[PDB]
């Protein structure tokens, strides 16, 4: 019975085939959905498309204009035309 | 019963050790010893739970190292890394068993970074990774480099450190780039998928040259062998014992796992070029092992014409070749492991190791010279030794494949039972040299003991190899049927 005893524990040990073969599938499976998502992902270009129409870069307009009417950047007729009315 | 916690039980011992004060070197010495064949039965039972039916890898875990760029951390077996995950876990407790008289002159720090470099060498062979096999590759590099120079014997012991160090960074680097290529190209680092995945021809072949230069520095090739004797000359024998059964084998795995199936076109282009580099190489060291004064020396060279004969017997690629290297890998793992030991016994007692001062120990050392015999014959593969077994195989997949490579091969035969015979009669038969060599000891009880894995694991794996055989023809069968569809 020592045999067998051996040979039950030997079985209770290793691994089940569908289980291994059904990890390794969903293993493989996600590993390429992962590299082919990460390659999408380093194809990008540093500089972006619409960089030039964000509203972090473009700054300077905002605060122009509501700086415009400061007397060290006025237009003369501006002034001119204020002072008339 | 997990390869991560194969992986594990360095580190607690390796910790241990770490966290207790050098002046109790009797507790360090038997904590490292239990630790080391506390792993050792671990990987046994991991053994008992093998199946060899299946081509996939068997025990894969799955660690989330980046969660991007897909480097998670694989690790798995699949038949070839598993004899060399049990060989490194054997051989790590005879290192600690061979330093035990003076291991006090050693330290703690002896055993720290031999538990380390095993540590190293089990996540090595566990990998299915190609980065972290990489960086597991190149990890293996300090141990060594701080063994060599830490307990060299004499003032060369720097420069053979150096040449080592530096050759292996070479050829680490090369396949760093080659990896990171891979990576880019396949968006992932998985074994799975980059052997699944083309590569261009002209890809296949400058990856291939990157693996090739890499892993031919570890398994000595005919321009590059120049810094493997000067290593086991200079570093101790438990030292040259590591380095000559699983560095080098470490190589060759690294070469038979990613460059065989991964670039089958380029491994066919280049498969004369391997082929003359190892006739080559086998003939000339073993004619120059022929002319050597130090023993060392001699074992060195014997191991990088054994070593080209493994690296002859792959691109047989047939189930006889492949086969038939990896068991002359293991054998010679074992082989080249007893004959340092028996150098290093030497050297303990007596410290030279020109065979000049040596001669006529039969009468003395009858013991060490029936040991030394038998390891003799190993080297030499005599039948019914697992050596035989290995390269009877290699020369029959190199006969398949090539006639006059498998010829060449088979002149080694002759030449590597002439360097072994002169030795073996200069060392061990004759008389003894009263002037030189007056007081002598034979092999203690540790060392007999030591001795005893090798003789029983040599003689199970000659008349008896249909286990070792058994446990890896399905992952033969597979890697040779990688390429085609037919």
């Amino acid at each position: 019975f020592i045999m067998e005893f051996a040979e039950n524990l030997v079985l209770k040990l290793m691994e089940d085939p569908k289980e291994r073969d059904r990890r390794f599938r969903e293993h493989v499976y996600r590993v390429k959905d992962r590299c082919e998502k990460t390659k999408e992902m380093w194809s990008y270009p540093m500089r972006p498309y619409g960089f030039w129409t964000f509203e972090r870069h473009n700054s300077q307009l905002a605060w122009d204009a509501q700086i415009s009417q400061v007397p060290g950047r006025r237009d003369p007729y501006d002034d001119l035309l204020q002072h008339y009315s | 019963f997990d390869l991560s916690g194969l992986i594990l039980c360095p580190v607690l011992g390796s910790i241990i050790l770490i966290f207790i004060p050098n002046s109790r070197i009797r507790l360090i010495r038997l904590i490292g010893l239990c630790a080391s064949l506390i792993t050792f039965l671990y990987s046994l039972v991991l053994w008992i739970q093998f199946d060899p039916s299946t081509a996939k890898f068997q025990f894969v875990e799955s660690l989330r190292w980046l969660p991007y760029e897909n480097i998670n951390l694989n690790l798995g077996i699949d038949g070839l890394s598993f004899f060399f995950v049990i060989l490194t876990t054997f051989l790590i407790p005879i290192c600690i068993l061979v330093g035990w008289s003076g291991m006090r002159s050693y330290g703690k720090e002896y055993i720290i970074a031999f538990l380390i470099c095993e540590f190293l060498m089990i996540a090595v062979f566990c990998m299915l990774d190609l980065l972290l096999f990489y960086v597991f590759f190149e990890s293996v590099l300090i141990p060594m480099f701080i063994i060599i120079g830490v307990w060299g014997s004499r003032q060369r012991k720097i420069k053979a450190a150096y040449q080592f160090f530096l050759y292996t960074l070479l050829g680490s680097v090369f396949m760093l780039l080659a990896i990171l290529l891979i990576l880019f190209q396949t968006g992932t680092a998985d074994l799975q998928i980059s052997l699944t995945t083309e590569f261009s021809e002209r890809r296949q072949i400058f990856l291939w040259i990157a693996f090739f230069a890499a892993f031919a520095v570890k398994v000595p090739m005919v321009p590059v062998h120049i810094w493997l004797p000067e290593a086991h000359v200079e570093a101790p024998t438990a030292g040259s014992v590591i380095l000559a059964g699983i560095l080098s084998k470490l190589g060759t795995y690294g070469f038979l796992r990613f460059s065989i199936p991964m670039f089958p076109e380029a491994t066919l282009c280049f498969t004369p070029f391997i082929y003359t580099l190892s006739a080559i190489a086998i003939i000339y060291t073993s004619l120059t092992t022929l002319r050597q004064i130090d023993l060392k020396k001699i074992i060195a060279y014997s191991s990088v014409a054994h070593m080209n004969l493994v690296t002859i017997g792959m691109f047989s690629l047939n189930i006889q070749g492949i086969g038939g290297s990896i068991l002359l890998m293991l054998s010679h793992g074992l082989v080249l492991s007893a004959l340092f030991l028996c150098v290093g016994v030497l050297y303990d007692r007596h410290k030279t190791r020109l065979v000049r001062y040596y001669g006529g120990l039969v009468s003395t050392m009858p013991n060490f010279s029936t040991i030394f015999f038998f390891f003799t014959l190993a080297n030499m593969s005599l039948p019914g030794t697992s050596s035989f077994i290995g390269e009877f195989l290699i020369s029959v997949g190199a006969f398949q494949r090539n006639s006059l490579v498998a010829t060449l091969a088979a002149l080694g035969m002759i030449l590597g039972a002439a360097y072994s015979l002169w030795l073996y009669n200069r060392v061990v038969s004759g008389n003894l040299k009263a002037d030189f060599l007056h007081k002598f000891s034979d092999l203690n009880g540790r060392e007999v003991f030591i001795f005893i894995p090798f003789l029983v694991g040599v003689v199970r794996m000659g008349v008896h190899p249909k286990v070792f055989l058994d446990r890896m023809h399905t992952y033969v069968s597979n890697l040779v049927q990688h390429g085609k569809f037919n």
